[PDB]
């Protein structure tokens, strides 16, 4: 029971370990396979296709969505055509709970540098997915 | 020179003989300053480093500049300390390393109002308050006790009463403690040359009881002169703000109850006599707990007698072997 | 507190009817809050 | 909060109550359990009180 308690005590109003299976499953219908990088328009779509509790409840909360792609460093550096699941989703369970960086917006590298430490031993896979 | 080395061991070999003799009497300061890095000291390196507010003991005389002196603290060894007129001296030589003190600005304004210092840039004006840097404080400072309540009530005459027997016992043979019947809060200094000299001069203090509040006064600084400790039973102190600006200036000790729920239950567990009195209990525990702690000297907020105790003998252990 | 306070004023009181049987319940009140009177209860 | 005031009181002698605190701190810190039940507890109560200021 223990084992599992942190989901007998859910009170679902941030559940985020459940709704990734629900968004791979609807992130399944648009890709192909693998191919590195997908294109722009897509995710769009995407950002409603899945359950909205989690990015917009209703039209007023897209406008935090809207803020969530714009005022930031994006990967818009790289190719036009370029993945956001490495920045989307990653974005969403990071400013749902335990969100700091939206008061200063300038000490970004800090935080990075703590979520590294705290992954240091992943065989540097993730360093792609942070950008 | 030979005569300054020849008066400096004179002076170092008066200190070694005179470090064995009976106290004096004991001063307060209110003013920072340090007696080692003035060069009019008798003794150079060996001067004392106090700040505002601290207490010196004087035993014997040097001159009509200085005194021979040690501090409260523990262990603290003998220095000389600038007399009166000499930390009068000392203080207007605080005020005129300024470019001005009187009257005539220097704010680019130069050989046309030269303005020779009058009257009024001297310490010969200034003399409607005229606080003196120095003041005779008792050599013991008296231990009162303030709170929970009104003295005079039940609760804060057993809270107090329990404190006192405590003292009593622990340091029997070594602390008298007298109950202070007449009024206390009058202790000053500078209302006149002498009010109410005479009982038979039928004047308004001539028949007053202020001449009576006077005398308990030298009679406390003749018993904290004895250099054994005194606590005083005085039922007219119920904040420290009524005791702060005069010369005793006692050891507040607060014996604070945690919550305004404890205390009136407290008070309901007496009886209906203090119910009676429980609004002005309440409202004169409120105002003093509203005296921020920096006021008091010790505090007493332990719901056991026996930590309380403890804490107390523990300072009074401190201050005992601070002065000795 | 109150109660140790209380039996200090006392004695010193009477140290110098009501006051025996006031003694004798003050004496009673602290022979049954001892380890003694637990242990043998 | 008693040893911080026990040495606030003397400012006249070097005070070793001080340091008393701070080796008599650690003792009863080690005894740090919290089993499972204490931390979901916490985290609950931090949950629904940031839930009331948000409102």
């Amino acid at each position: 029971i223990m084992d599992n308690f942190e989901y007998l005590t859910r009170d679902s109003s941030i559940l985020g370990p459940h709704h990734l299976d629900e968004f791979i499953r609807v992130w399944a219908e648009y890709d192909p396979a693998a191919c590195g990088r997908i294109s722009y328009n897509d995710m769009f779509e995407m950002l409603k296709h899945m359950s909205p509790p989690l990015g917009l409840g209703k039209k007023c909360p897209a406008r935090v969505a809207y803020k969530r792609l714009v005022r930031m460093n994006m990967p818009i550096s790289n190719e036009d055509m370029t993945v956001h699941f490495t920045s989307t989703l990653m974005a969403l369970i990071r400013t749902a709970l335990e969100i700091k960086l939206a008061p200063a917006g300038t000490k970004q590298h800090q935080c990075d540098a703590e979520l590294r430490k705290e992954i240091s031993v992943v065989w540097a896979n993730l360093p792609q997915k942070t950008l | 020179e030979s005569a300054r080395r020849e008066v400096e061991s004179q002076a170092q070999q008066q200190l070694e003989r005179a470090k064995h003799k009976p106290v004096a009497f004991a001063v307060r300061t209110n003013v920072s300053y340090c007696g080692v890095l003035d060069e009019e000291c008798p003794v150079q390196g060996s001067g004392v480093n106090f700040e505002a507010k601290d207490f010196l003991h004087i035993k014997e005389k040097y001159s009509n500049d200085w005194w021979i002196g040690r501090l409260v603290k523990e262990g603290g060894d003998i220095a000389f300390i600038p007399s009166p007129q000499r930390l009068e001296s000392i203080r207007l030589k605080q005020e005129q390393k300024a470019r001005r003190s009187g009257n005539p600005s220097s704010l680019s304004d130069i050989g046309n109002r030269r303005s020779p210092p009058p009257s009024l840039a001297k310490q010969k004006q200034k003399q409607a308050e005229h606080v003196p840097p120095y003041d005779v404080v008792p050599s013991m400072r008296p231990v009162v006790l303030v709170g929970p309540s009104l003295k005079g009530y039940e609760v804060t005459d057993m809270m107090q009463k329990a404190l006192f027997d405590f003292l009593k016992h622990r340091f029997d043979g070594r602390i008298s403690i007298t109950r202070v019947t007449a009024d206390l809060s009058l202790a000053k200094r500078s209302v006149l040359n002498n009010p109410g000299k005479r009982t038979i001069i039928e004047r308004s203090s001539a028949r007053s009881s202020i001449a009576e509040v006077q005398s308990e006064i030298e009679r406390i600084f003749e018993l904290a002169k004895s250099l054994q400790l005194v606590v005083l039973d005085a039922d007219t102190i119920n904040h420290p703000a009524q005791l702060a600006k005069t010369s005793l200036a006692p050891i507040i000790v607060f014996v604070k109850v945690s919550s305004p729920k404890v205390l009136q239950r407290l008070i309901r567990s007496r009886g209906k006599s203090q119910m009676k009195h429980l609004t002005v209990q309440m409202m004169a525990y409120d105002k003093l707990v509203q005296c921020p702690p920096e006021s008091f000297d010790v505090i007493l907020d332990e719901n056991q007698l026996e930590d309380a105790c403890e804490h107390l003998a523990e300072y009074l252990e401190v201050y005992w072997r601070a002065t000795h | 507190w109150i109660f140790k306070a209380e039996e200090v004023m006392l004695a010193e009181e009477d140290r110098n009817f009501r006051r025996k049987e006031k003694m004798f319940r003050f004496f009673i009140r602290r022979m049954v809050k001892a380890q003694s009177f637990y242990w043998v209860v | 909060k008693l040893a911080l005031q026990k040495a606030k009181e003397v400012a006249e002698v070097s005070p070793m109550s001080a340091a008393n605190i701070s080796i008599a701190a650690r003792q009863q810190n080690s005894a740090k359990a919290r089993s499972v039940w204490e931390q979901r507890a916490s985290q609950l109560r931090l949950q629904n009180l940031r839930a009331s200021c948000e409102a």
